RNA sequence: UCGGAGUACAAAAAACCCUCCGAGUGAUUUUAAUCUAGACAAACCAGUCAAAAUAACCAUAACAUCACUUAUUGAUCCAAAAUUUUGAUCAACGGAACAAGUUACCCUAGGGAUAACAGCGCAAUCCUGUUCUAGAGUUCCUAUCGACAAUAGGGUUUACGACCU
RNA sequence: GCCUAACGAGCCUGGUGAUAGCUGGUUGUCCGAGAAAGAAUUUUAGUUCAACCUUAAAAAUACCCCAAAAACCCUAAAUUCCA
């Protein structure tokens, strides 16, 4: 929850990115 | 483009004084739709620290930021969410630079 | 791409149709289905069309 | 009903109005004005 | 929207000065509120009118004893806008069994145990 | 409903709360599942079971199901093999 | 509103930017590895094992058994390499492993491992089987000196009893026969505790064979403090738990308040207490051998309980709770017809009145 | 005019029970769209996602390591992604049983 | 009529002739049963989950899968089959078994709950001033104007709202 | 158009106390409690349910509710559940 101090703690999508000069 | 109080619309540099930039910059802040200045680095600097000033050395106790957080009197019934982030400063899209 | 409603009966001899649709460019349905009167996989094959 | 952000001040309740007034800005008076004091 | 105030904890941290300008003691805190409801209930939202009502604030210019507990206090900080709060004060000790219907409650929030004696 | 007949003057029953609907004696009104017998090749063999199960009714529409009907299908009928002769009866019911 | 964390976030220490430069494992079964070792640490949140019992997760045990044998680690480590030099410099061992035919001295394996390593898993294997949590409920031993028991079920048949195995008390209705290491210049004692079989109170056990002053090895010529009692589990509850308990002791302990009589058939006089007894005697004598079985009921049990106890057997049973059901409603809608089937006390037609 | 069929009632996809309720068997205790809540210990998952308890207890949150089934191709592959140091976690309900199993009773002496 | 996202930022719900996507089904085989605790949702009707137990397949699964999977759908009655089922752009999608246009020849009961005139609110539009000078004015912003912009006011026009009738 | 001073179809009588979701009216005193709208509907000038409310009766928990707990790219006022 977002007001709750673990918030974020599922975040992955920082950690692998799936979307010269 | 929407813009908010306290945002640099043009910035100018050189080999040049603040006077005659000043003074044919006023006319731009003047012509603008938002009121607007012709400020430089130090008098941006003076007017914060002048505003810092102001409100350290306020005299008396009661001040919007304060009874706002304290919900004194029950003022957030009146006042808005946002107003305890605004301080009372902003009221819509004006700005008031002298309310502390 | 049209379908078809097709009732197919038992051929474990008890008397049990189910109705199940089918694309109209197929030949006549046949597969293996449960028949609650046996309790058994019983082969099932097409024995009337209803709806389009 | 007004919006939020409009163009002509947007006039407050008087509770407000009351609020502001009591906590406008007060400046430091010294008790001895210092220009032609020594 | 309109919606209930969290009250951050800053508020509620007293200041050196203001023990002596309030008159508490900085060590010991006081043991009973006595809290007398001053402004209206009305134009107030439904919660604070429910909170008066529990409290035993229906009635206007009336004081009540109530505990020093966080228990309590959280109702207190929730309707303190209005509410004037006191300590009970008890300069002759608490009222004993003999002294109960000789007591008193002035107005400035001692309780005395010999009021009109004789 | 016809509160006052103009025969007997007696108050009459509408005929189609008794065709779909059956009342036990202890108050409650027994009913089908709508739609149990309508495409059943395009439901769910969970939603064909619920839909075939009874299924009772709350005290609005039993309170409009006694209004509607007499006091004939009120009263307390013992058939030979009821299958509803056990449920005529409520037990256990603590209010 | 927002909240600080009350400590490390997992993910923190690596870095977001530059995850091409960042090394990856390309491995399920590593990932698998690496979320099963961080799945063990103490975090700050709410976890699975605080909740389901991780049983105050660290205990400091306390250890009353005899201090580990004293051996050179650097002698034991040239020896050990030794030994695995000598056998890799073989060349039938390599052609045996690549084709794949190859067997292994199964008796000599579990030999040593007994001898090194034995006693540690089969302490933690009576810590799974809470054999210390109700003889001490508070201390832990290490069992240093093997024990093998045995029963004679033949005139050629042995049943070994292991730690944690299964006996039938038919099998187990003869006294056994204990072999352990031992000089012949100290005293042993043996005590087997049935834990979980007692009528009466939960918390209490029976003893059935208790041996005391056992020179060396020679159980039987040591003198017996009770008779020995086949197991005699009740019908219903099955696999109950008894214990073969070894305790090495320096001085002569001689007792009279622990003494049975020669029938010794009471259930009031066979009642227990390890943590008392060990309490009592706890100066000299120190635990150094385990060995427990399960057991269940059998044919012979109602036997034991007829002709030997002199009473009527005990039938228990695994009852369950009753089906949970809401309270009842005067008008339950859209519910099943059955509805009113699950609050009738019996399947009956009762006529009240006529 | 040119937008249309924007209404549709809500489906109330959220929590039924949360930390520290008593359900029974089969109680509802989260429903959803998307995997928000996984299911854990007594807890199984529904065809539509949602979560009912399997045993009698009280309902717990925690937040645990994901180790996805190896069949499923997606999650592999985002596991074998994921850089060096990098653990998933997950928000899992858990029902944490409170009666025991059943019990030993005496019926009669043979 | 049904679904997804925003409005509706964090349990649920939440409207507009608000802004955008969609559905009225296809393909394939694993052709996906009975009975029953306890629950979600809900005015009602309907919609959803589901432990244990049963017969057939590994003697270790069966929730049919995919297309954003969420929507791919219709109540009674009544008609037809072979007694087990089926039948509606009933799409005005809680659906009357089957029915248009016109009335300035009109009538009746009401409505300022609702329009045309007027009034009223606002000032989009209209009208007045000032601030700002790049440009015209031969040179020269302000003699006369003055684009791009700023700010204040009036309630003459059209419109907007539907507050009194 | 005219058909006995009102004719898009005369007047009288009877049906007839036609029927109106529409307007108007609805007659003594005092006291107690007391409601501003979610869904369907040829339905939005109306009804039928739900939620509120009244009158009686059974019970036991009812509001306020600190921790802890409620998602993944960023996110405020604050919500839900709880001693
Ligand atoms: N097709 C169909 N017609 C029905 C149904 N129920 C009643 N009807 C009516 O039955 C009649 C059938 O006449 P048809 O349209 O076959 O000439 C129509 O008046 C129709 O409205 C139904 O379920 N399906
Ligand atoms: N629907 C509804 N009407 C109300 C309510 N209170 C008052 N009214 C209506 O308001 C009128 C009287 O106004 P009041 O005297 O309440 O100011 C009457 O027409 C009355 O029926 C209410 O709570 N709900
Ligand atoms: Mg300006
Ligand atoms: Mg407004
Ligand atoms: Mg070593
Ligand atoms: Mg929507
Ligand atoms: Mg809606
Ligand atoms: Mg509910
Ligand atoms: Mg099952
Ligand atoms: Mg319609
Ligand atoms: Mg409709
Ligand atoms: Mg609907
Ligand atoms: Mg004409
Ligand atoms: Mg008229
Ligand atoms: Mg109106
Ligand atoms: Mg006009
Ligand atoms: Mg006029
Ligand atoms: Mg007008
Ligand atoms: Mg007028
Ligand atoms: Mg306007
Ligand atoms: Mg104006
Ligand atoms: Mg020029
Ligand atoms: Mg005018
Ligand atoms: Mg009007
Ligand atoms: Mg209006
Ligand atoms: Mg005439
Ligand atoms: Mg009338
Ligand atoms: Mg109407
Ligand atoms: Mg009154
Ligand atoms: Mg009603
Ligand atoms: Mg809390
Ligand atoms: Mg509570």
């Amino acid at each position: 929850y977002r007001s709750k101090p673990t918030h974020g703690i599922g975040r992955y999508k920082h950690l692998v990115k799936a979307q010269v000069r | 483009t929407p813009v908010k109080a306290g945002r640099l619309i043009v910035e100018m540099g050189g080999r040049c004084e603040f006077k005659e930039v000043q003074g044919f910059l006023d006319l731009v802040a003047h012509k603008l739709p938002f009121p607007a200045k012709a400020v430089s680095r130090e008098t941006l600097e003076k007017m914060r620290k002048d505003q810092e000033e102001r409100e350290r050395n306020n005299q008396n106790p009661w001040t919007f930021e304060r009874i706002a957080t304290a919900n004194m009197l029950g003022i957030r019934k009146v006042l808005s969410p946002y107003d305890l982030t605004h301080k009372g400063r902003y009221w819509g899209k004006f700005y008031t630079p002298e309310r502390v | 791409s049209k379908t078809i409603l097709v009732k197919m009966m038992s051929q474990a001899g008890t008397g049990f149709s189910f109705n199940t649709k089918r694309s109209r460019l197929r030949e006549k349905l046949t597969l293996l289905h449960y028949d609650p009167v046996v309790k058994k996989k019983v082969l099932f094959v097409e024995q009337k069309k209803i709806r389009s | 009903g007004s919006k939020a952000v409009t163009r002509h001040r947007r006039v407050m309740h008087f509770e407000r109005q009351k609020l502001m007034a009591v906590t406008e800005y007060i400046p430091p008076k010294p008790t001895i004005n210092p220009r032609c004091l020594p | 929207k309109f919606t209930r105030s969290r009250i951050p904890d800053k508020v509620f941290q007293p200041s050196p000065e203001d023990h002596e300008k309030y008159g508490g003691d900085p060590q010991y805190p006081h043991k009973l509120h006595i809290v007398t409801r001053i402004k209206s209930t009305k134009r107030r939202p439904y919660w604070e009118k429910d909170i008066i009502k529990m409290l035993g604030l229906e009635k206007a210019h009336t004081p009540q004893v109530h505990k020093n507990i966080p228990s309590v206090n959280a109702k207190l900080k929730v309707v303190k806008h209005l509410i004037r709060i006191k300590p009970l004060k008890l300069p002759q000790g608490l009222p004993t069994e003999e002294d109960m219907a000789n007591t008193c409650l002035k107005s400035n929030g001692e309780l005395v145990v010999r009021w009109l004696l004789n | 409903v016809t509160y006052f007949s103009s025969r007997k003057g007696k108050r009459k029953t509408v005929k189609a709360v008794i065709y779909r609907f059956l009342r036990l004696h202890s108050g409650l009104w027994l009913r089908r599942k709508a739609g149990y017998k309508k495409k059943l090749w395009k439901k769910t063999a969970a939603r064909k079971r619920r839909l075939r199960e009874f299924v009772f009714c709350n005290k609005t529409q039993s309170k409009l199901l006694d209004k509607m009907t007499t006091s004939f299908w009120k009263r307390r009928n013992w058939y030979a093999d009821d299958p509803y002769q056990k449920y005529q009866d409520r037990t256990n019911l603590k209010v | 509103r927002r909240a600080a964390p009350l400590g490390p976030m997992p993910n923190e220490d690596i870095d977001v930017s530059d995850l091409e430069r960042l090394k990856k494992y390309r491995s399920f079964d590593r990932y698998r590895r690496r979320a099963e070792q961080e799945a063990r640490k103490p975090h700050w949140w709410r976890t699975y094992r605080e909740h389901f019992g991780e049983e105050s997760g660290p205990k400091d045990r306390v250890d009353i058994g005899l201090p580990p044998p004293k051996v050179s680690r650097t002698q034991q480590l040239l020896e050990r390499k030794q030994a695995l030099r000598e056998l890799r410099a073989n060349v039938e061992e390599e052609r045996a492993a690549r084709l794949q035919t190859a067997r292994i001295p199964l008796e000599a394996v579990r030999a040593e491992w007994e001898r090194t390593c034995g006693p540690y898993h089969k302490q933690r294997l009576a810590e799974y089987c809470g054999l210390y949590r109700d003889l001490f409920h508070g201390a832990t031993f290490v069992p240093r000196v093997p024990l093998h028991v045995a029963y004679a079920v033949g005139e050629d048949d042995l049943m070994p009893v292991y730690h944690g195995n299964e006996v039938t008390p038919t099998e187990a209705a003869q006294a056994p026969e204990v072999t352990y290491e031992a000089d012949e210049g100290s005293l042993w004692t043996l005590l087997l505790t049935n834990l979980d079989g007692h009528l009466l109170e939960p918390d209490a056990e029976y003893v059935h064979w208790l041996v005391t002053n056992i020179p060396g090895n020679r159980v039987t010529e040591g003198q017996e403090t009770c008779p020995y009692l086949p197991p005699f589990p009740a019908r219903g509850s099955g696999f109950h738990r008894f214990a073969f308990l070894l305790f090495k002791q320096d001085k002569r302990i001689d007792f009279s308040g622990d003494t049975r009589p020669s029938p010794c058939y009471q259930l009031a006089q066979r009642t227990f207490h390890t943590f008392d007894f060990y309490k009592k005697h706890q100066d000299a004598m120190t635990p150094a051998g385990l060995a427990f079985f399960q057991c269940r009921w059998d044919d012979s049990v109602t036997r034991v309980f007829h002709q030997l106890l002199d009473m009527r057997e005990p039938v228990f049973e695994f009852v369950r709770p009753p089906p949970y059901h809401p309270k009842q409603k005067r008008f339950p809608h859209r519910q099943p017809l059955r509805y009113l089937d699950r609050y009738r006390d019996s399947h009956e037609p009762t006529y009240g009145i006529y | 005019s040119k937008n249309l069929g924007g209404k549709s009632p809500g489906k109330r996809f959220g929590i039924k029970k949360m930390e520290g309720h008593y359900v029974h068997a089969g109680n509802i205790l989260a429903t959803q769209r998307h995997f928000r809540w996984h299911p854990g210990a007594h807890v199984g998952l529904g065809k539509n996602k949602c979560l009912y308890a399997l045993e009698e207890g009280v309902v717990r949150y925690t937040k645990e390591v994901y180790v996805p089934n190896p069949s499923n191709s997606e999650a592999v592959d985002l596991v074998t992604r994921l850089p060096q140091g990098a653990v998933l976690y997950k928000t899992f309900v858990h029902v944490v049983p409170a009666k025991p199993e059943g019990t030993f009773k005496l019926v009669a002496m043979l």
